[PDB]
DNA sequence: GGGGGGGGGGGGGGGGGGGGGTTTTTGGGGGGGGGG
DNA sequence: CCCCCCCCCCACCCCCCCCCCCCCCCCCCCCCC
């Protein structure tokens, strides 16, 4: 059996498949006309199709299992047939991508195994250590100055091709066969963008006492930069080996293995329990319908953390912090931040960590940290050598990874102060500045910090002042929008209420499990709530209005003229703007200012 | 090692003729000799060391020729596609066309004139039975392509991460902040070697990051006598060019959410050197190019071509003196919005 | 008796083969400074 | 004044090179004019 003899039949079968499931023809033509229009109109869609692998199964199971189990012999004819289809459309090689029902080929960096080599696999994980993007040479063109002909040279390595074609040493020609001097023609020469990423096993999945495994993925052309570090991802590609594995006799070591990779074919970002949720018109209409209920802010904030009793004002502040106010840009590029920064300081067992963990599970983009476990460098960004090239490169820390998101900090007062010295620029300027290793840069860190802490004493001591109870400097506390003080203050009625709630919480049983089996008044669902937050963040930018200003200045002057400072005012503006986002309203109004002042009054006065 | 070959939609003999016709024809007549021949006359007088080719001029030349009904092969698109080769073509057109000086410059003190004059005398004696040089040695000017004004790829201000690999070889304009700059260093264009055992110098043009020094005298004054004379490098007779490496970084508005600000090396040569300072926010036009070091992965840089920066008194001070109330108003003008 | 030709040695050139090519975290000791 | 804390410093192609082989050149010897 030799692959070439069956290539033609495989081509025409995939051509019949594409002709049958004509949605792929429509997709090819849609991409082509989009690109033609945008080329002429003076941004470009890629020459790539995602085929539902189910369609290919229902068409021809033999070819489908060929794609799965022998992709090196079945993807090239499929892509040739697709390229011929694109050629058959009116007026470059087209590439394939896959979705659905991989079965045993759905894996993780742990359970991916040497038995899977050269098969098409899907791996779920979290991205780390993305390389720099580099152009990879695939063809070079040379004008032979005397001869007049344009010579050329193709290139190959184990990453460029699904099959192990003979390597080409990356040398540019310099002389014709007759010895005539060549000149290399860039612009006619062809380079693909190339990127190498490490997908790490999800820590929730790793078995007892083992650390996460990881594997390296190669991404080419339009797949490049589709992910950043910290992205949870599903990658589909061909799992391969490459290199000599020490069989080349210069290596004396008997025991080292072969290098292995996934050559990527598609990359899906994830937050299934998708990173950006799709909204049907049904979702749009429901979201608007709920926004007109007169007490929607109470409904949504009560719907946050339904397993936490009480803490109503904190859950309200959390909701407005998930939906922070609009960021201002002014003359000379002057900047006013729009995040809402929350600090929960208080007695033990007051659900501060649980509220952080709810926020971590509810925001679109959240990064968890803990006081002892966090280095200041590990928080901002760290210099490392990119072994792909050998250059010093920055690795994003938690504050940078949370940009246009949130950061959770548990045990915040337990930080060493050289860590907290690195917090200040994120809070004050939404940025971090690097001036080391010959790297002199500034990075965006635009995110809501929400933090949990305890007093210097094990519990809050009402005999003493907040600056004496609270460990942090005033130069840091003033940067938080809302400073909440909570206590586990004993009271039989509240203790009865919280107790019976917690017992209901602990009596839960998830669906389908037997009694006692181990695991493997209107309120919205958390998926609905996540969709509502995404809608309000994307689709409404509330404009400030004088009727709201009147309430704001009245309340600010009243609060100040009885801890209050100038920063309190734009905090009130942020809280009002976020509440206007809760109403889905294009304007901030007197109701928003009233709620904002009520909530900040609770935070300051313990009202 | 043989190579295959292909046909392409370009012809450099034709485009060379198009370039030289442009060079002797165009002028900015709407502003009322040919613009470039006047500039080359200024080069001949050694008053100007830079030739700035405008793609706007090539567009207006193409529009004039197309209005006259001939095809013009869209030289603008061609030299936006493969700018590196067209620097060589434009320099060949100039080195052919460039007129003699109108003003005298005390020529006898120029070493390269003296050495090539001595070569010419010796070659006349040889030719009396008793090219002359590599062209870069005699080429005093530096040539630069200025981008298209917005009225297309050289016009667009890309961010660094938008410079995909597809743009290699093309003349592109990049918007960023200069994060660091090298001190100026002399790169070689043509190395010059004295020969101890015949006196007849020889030259090596260098097109690469590295070169190998010559040893045995290749000149027929030695080689025809099979005399294995020794070559020694001379700085005085070598053509150096001013070289400087800079690094541009994409601005805070260009960085996507949660990404590191990416950066790119800029190589600037000739008169364009030290036009870039760290902290400058700038548009730089250049040829985006590769350099081999990895295997097939490439180092890549921007060969700078044009720079656009983003950002009398002893009597004008009397405006404020006569305007009056100077202490109060100037005091209020410190941070005027601050109560 | 000197010059040419033939034969042998010695040197040089060319070709072919081969080998080499820094910051970030953690722990420990010692020194310095602050609070009761 | 004493003790504890906390701060600091430290750990695969291309060039150079070397070896081998072949041819050519130069000297010496012998013969011929
Ligand atoms: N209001 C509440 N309703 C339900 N459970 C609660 C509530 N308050 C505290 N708990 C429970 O208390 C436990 C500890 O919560 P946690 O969030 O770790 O407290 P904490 O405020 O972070 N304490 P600490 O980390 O010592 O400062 C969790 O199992 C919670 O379920
Ligand atoms: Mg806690
Ligand atoms: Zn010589």
């Amino acid at each position: 059996f030799a692959p070439d003899a069956v290539f033609g039949d495989r081509v025409r079968r995939f051509q019949e498949f594409l002709d049958t499931f004509t949605s792929y023809r429509d997709s090819v033509r849609s991409i082509q006309v989009y690109n033609s229009n945008n080329a002429a109109n003076y941004n470009i869609l890629p020459h790539r199709i995602i085929i539902s692998l189910d369609d290919l199964r229902e068409f021809d199971r033999s070819f489908w299992s060929g794609i799965l189990v022998e992709p090196a012999y079945f993807i090239p004819p499929a892509e040739k047939a697709l390229t011929d289809l694109a050629d058959s459309m009116d007026d470059h090689p087209w590439k394939l991508s896959f979705k659905g029902s991989f079965g045993a080929h759905a894996l993780s960096p742990r359970t991916l195994t040497a038995q899977h080599l050269n098969k098409l696999v899907s791996v779920e994980g979290i991205v780390t250590k993305t390389s720099l993007v580099r152009p990879k040479l695939i063809r070079s063109v040379h004008y032979a100055a005397k001869t007049g002909r344009f010579h050329y040279r193709d290139y190959t390595d184990a990453t460029t091709t699904l099959t192990t074609r003979i390597p080409t040493p990356a040398i540019y020609p310099t002389e014709d066969t007759e010895g005539n001097k060549l000149t290399t023609e860039y612009g006619y020469s062809t380079f693909i963008d190339h990127q190498r990423i490490t997908v790490q096993e999800m820590p929730e999945m790793a078995p007892a006492g083992q650390l996460p495994r990881s594997i390296d993925v190669i991404l080419d052309d339009d797949l490049v930069d589709k992910t950043k570090p910290g992205d949870r991802v599903n990658v589909v590609g061909v799992f391969k080996s490459l290199g000599a594995g020490g069989m080349n006799q210069s290596n004396s070591n008997t025991l080292i293995g072969f290098k292995t990779l996934i050559l990527g074919n598609t990359v899906y970002p994830l937050h299934a329990r998708a990173a950006r949720q799709m909204l049907t018109d049904f979702d749009i209409r429901n979201i608007n319908k709920l926004s007109k209920k007169k007490d929607i802010f109470d409904i949504l904030s009560q719907s946050l953390a339904p397993s936490i009793y009480g803490h109503d004002h904190i859950k309200k502040a959390i909701l407005l912090m998930l939906m922070g106010g609009v960021e201002k840009n002014l003359e000379n590029g002057s900047h006013l931040r729009g995040d809402i920064n929350i600090l929960m300081v208080g007695d033990p067992s007051t659900a501060k960590s649980q509220l952080l963990r709810f926020v971590l599970n509810t925001a679109s983009l959240a990064i968890a940290t803990t006081g002892r476990g966090s280095s200041g460098v590990g928080l901002t960004a760290a210099v490392t050598t990119d072994r792909e090239t050998g250059e010093r490169r920055l690795e994003a820390g938690a504050m940078v990874l949370a940009d246009r998101g949130v950061v959770c900090i548990d045990e915040f007062d337990k930080m060493t102060d050289v860590d907290r010295v690195a917090i200040h620029e994120v809070m004050e300027q939404q940025t971090v500045t690097i001036a080391k290793a010959g790297i002199h840069t500034t990075l965006n860190a635009r995110c809501s910090v929400i933090a949990a802490a305890n007093p210097v004493f094990g519990q809050y001591d009402v005999n003493r002042d907040p600056h004496q109870n609270i460990a942090l400097p005033d130069s840091l506390l003033s940067r938080f929008d809302l400073l909440f003080v909570v206590t586990d203050d004993i009271n039989e009625i509240r203790d009865r209420s919280i107790s019976e709630h917690v017992l209901r919480t602990h009596r839960y049983l998830p669906p389908g499990y037997l009694e006692g089996e181990p695991v493997r008044p209107k309120l919205v669902t958390i998926p609905f709530l996540r969709k509502y937050v995404q809608y309000a963040k994307e689709r409404v930018i509330p404009q400030l209005t004088q009727e709201a200003i009147n309430v704001i200045v009245k309340n600010y002057t009243d609060l100040r003229n009885d801890p209050i400072t100038a920063r309190t005012l734009e905090t009130l503006i942020r809280l009002a703007t976020a509440h206007a986002k809760v109403r889905l309203s294009k304007t901030v109004n007197k109701v928003d200012a009233k709620v904002a002042a009520n909530l900040l009054r609770f935070a300051l006065l313990g009202e | 090692a043989a190579l295959p070959s292909i046909q392409l939609p370009v012809d450099y003999n034709n485009l060379f003729n198009e370039i030289t016709d442009f060079l002797v024809t165009f002028k900015q007549d709407t502003l009322s000799g040919p613009k470039y021949m006047a500039m080359l006359q200024k080069v001949a007088n050694r008053e100007l060391n830079s030739v700035i080719i405008d793609l706007d001029d090539i567009l207006q030349y193409q529009n004039e020729k197309f209005l006259q009904g001939t095809q013009a092969d869209d030289l603008v698109s061609a030299i936006q596609q493969n700018a590196n080769h067209f620097t060589e073509l434009f320099c060949r057109a100039i080195d052919n066309n460039m007129p003699l000086p109108t003003k005298e410059i005390d020529y006898k003190d120029d070493v390269l004139d003296v050495i090539l004059n001595q070569r010419r005398l010796r070659n006349e004696r040889m030719l009396s039975d008793r090219e002359l040089f590599p062209p870069n040695l005699t080429r005093r000017y530096f040539l630069y392509f200025k981008p298209l004004s917005q009225n297309a790829i050289s016009s667009k201000p890309l961010s660094v991460r938008q410079i995909k690999g597809d743009f290699l070889g093309q003349l592109i304009t990049v918007r960023g902040i200069i994060t660091r700059v090298s001190d100026v260093k002399p790169a070689v264009e043509v190395i010059a070697y004295t020969c101890d055992q015949c006196g007849y110098e020889v030259f090596q043009e260098v097109n690469s990051r590295t070169f190998t020094p010559l040893s045995e005298c290749t000149s027929e004054e030695c080689s025809q006598n099979q005399t294995k004379g020794q070559l020694f490098m001379s700085t005085r007779a070598s053509k150096f060019s001013a070289f400087q490496e800079c690094k541009i970084q994409e601005l805070s508005q260009q960085v996507p959410v949660g990404h590191i600000p990416r950066s790119l090396n800029i190589h600037v040569n000739g008169t364009l050197v030290r036009s870039l300072s760290p902290g400058d926010i700038v548009d730089v036009t250049g040829i985006f190019l590769p350099a081999p070091y990895a295997g097939l992965l490439t180092e890549t840089y921007l060969e700078a071509q044009f720079v656009r920066q983003h950002k009398d008194v002893e009597e004008r001070v009397m405006e404020l003196i006569t305007s009056g109330d100077v202490y109060n108003r100037l005091a209020k003008s410190i941070a005027p919005e601050i109560y």
